[PDB]
């Protein structure tokens, strides 16, 4: 069963993965409304879709400033990931195209803003909450890594809540595909497996580790590792002692000190028994793993929605205009997009 | 405690990827 489902979706994968999509719009069939978030590169738009009246989250993209930040890799890997996979708590890209200046990735809006804002908003989610959007994330990665493909960027920040107060995950900036090890020293500080830090080359058990991190936060209100510097977090994570706030039960402790795994041979999601691991853990013993697929659990928060275009669970950023050269740049960088 | 510490310090708000 699983074991079939995974096989077809490698199937659909690699077709994608070995022919990509291409140019399928073009900037003037899109008005762009409102800044929902930034980045190195530029920014991401709320914007409309003229001939259906759709709204889209538009990733927007400077050519040169990737090339001079030695991000085209990253950058290519994003868009080609992103465009290849298809599972239900992955955002979608509906569009891709490039111009003069920009690169653009047009994905579904997802109206219910960050994980993160709701999650400092509220202080901290209830367990069965917590338990709520991480068998989402279980879900996600054990059909991620079933495709070669290492996320390396999970946290609140780049969850986002969708109308039905499901988890769409977006940000493939640093996903990777790779059989064996990695080196990229990229992420989150908070969210850092201490492979990362020292340097030892990694494979897909650091995505393991970010979840026990992501699950903590959301049940904790607070990160298992945290200071003013980024130098100082990686002490604490390389430490690797954690305590847990009073209120964690047992299982949830437990679980965590599995995922939360300094010892390779030792972490969940790294073992023989593979997810298998995590998803027979007392802590998700009420999880209906079937159910949660399929969407018919009822969502623990469902956020509200002013009707197409509300972005007020977005915070407001300051807007710039969108300049397009009318000269080509980094053309050669950028043809496979 | 551990979370008026937290919220005191400076990484409350969203968190930068960092990368090589
Ligand atoms: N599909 C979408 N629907 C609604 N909002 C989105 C969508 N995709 C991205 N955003 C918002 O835009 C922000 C930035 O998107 P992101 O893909 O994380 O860009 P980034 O350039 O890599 N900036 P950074 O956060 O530093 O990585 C997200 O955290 C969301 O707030
Ligand atoms: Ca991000
Ligand atoms: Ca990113």
């Amino acid at each position: 069963s699983v074991k079939e489902f995974l096989a077809k979706a490698k199937e659909d994968f690699l077709k994608k993965w070995e022919t990509p999509s291409q140019n399928t719009a073009q900037l003037d069939q899109f008005d762009r409304i409102k800044t929902l978030g930034t980045g190195s590169f530029g920014r991401v738009m709320l914007v409309k879709h003229k001939e259906s009246g759709n709204h889209y989250a538009m990733k927007i993209l400077d050519k040169q400033k990737v090339v001079k930040l030695k991000q085209i890799e990253h950058t290519l890997n994003e868009k080609r990931i992103l465009q290849a996979v298809n599972f239900p708590f992955l955002v979608k890209l509906e569009f891709s195209f490039k111009d003069n200046s920009n690169l653009y990735m047009v994905m579904e809006y997802v109206a219910g803003g960050e994980m993160f804002s709701h999650l400092r908003r509220i202080g901290r989610f209830s367990e069965p909450h917590a338990r709520f959007y991480a068998a989402q994330i279980v879900l996600t990665f054990e059909y991620l890594h079933s495709l070669d493909l290492i996320y390396r960027d999970l946290k609140p920040e780049n969850l986002l809540i969708d109308q039905q107060g499901y988890i769409q995950v977006t940000d493939f900036g640093f996903a990777k595909r790779v059989k064996g090890r990695t080196w990229t020293l990229c992420g989150t500080p908070e969210y850092l497996a201490p492979e990362i830090i020292l340097s030892k080359g990694y494979n897909k058990a650091v995505d393991w580790w970010a979840l026990g991190v992501l699950i903590y936060e959301m049940a904790a209100g607070y990160p298992p590792f945290f200071a003013d510097q980024p130098i100082q977090i990686y002490e604490k994570i390389v430490s690797g002692k954690v305590r847990f706030p009073s209120h964690f039960s047992s299982d949830l402790k437990d679980l965590l000190r599995n995922l939360l795994q300094v010892d390779l041979t030792k972490r969940f999601g790294n073992l023989k028994n593979g997810v298998n691991d995590i998803k027979n853990h007392k802590w998700f013993a009420t999880t209906d793993w079937i159910a949660i697929y399929q969407r018919k659990v009822e969502a623990p928060f469902i956020p509200k929605f002013k009707g197409p275009g509300d972005t007020s669970n977005f915070d407001d950023y300051e807007e710039e205009e969108i300049r397009v050269s009318i000269n080509e740049k980094c053309g050669k960088e950028f043809t496979e997009f | 405690t551990t979370y008026a510490d937290f919220i005191a310090s400076g990484r409350t708000g969203r968190r930068a990827s960092i990368h090589d």
